[PDB]
């Protein structure tokens, strides 16, 4: 995944307990690929499964 | 001047692009460094 901050939280200046308010999205939004960089991980796992 | 200009994209062909300058990339019959093996079966598509 990648760590996305919370813009749309902090300019609607909502509660957050931290100081730079980061999520932890699981997964890539992946547009306009041929091969899925995210399926292609789990056929290296499988690979070395 | 009659080079292939390859364009390096791994784009989906769809067949709209028939009437435009590009090629599917399959059929050029180059010989590539390390893919021989793909292009020694994309020689069993020529016509007889």
């Amino acid at each position: 995944g990648f760590l996305r901050t919370d813009d749309l939280a902090i300019a609607a200046n909502f509660p957050r307990a931290s100081r730079n308010p980061q999520t932890y999205i699981p997964y890539t939004n992946q547009r306009g690929t041929v091969t899925n960089e995210f399926a292609s991980r789990f056929r290296t796992i499988v690979a070395t499964l | 001047a009659g080079e292939f200009e390859f364009s390096g994209r791994n784009e989906k062909w769809d067949q709209s692009l028939y009437l435009s300058e590009h090629f599917p990339a399959l059929f050029s019959d180059v010989p590539l460094a390390g893919a021989n093996t793909i292009i020694a079966i994309m020689r069993l598509f020529t016509p007889q």
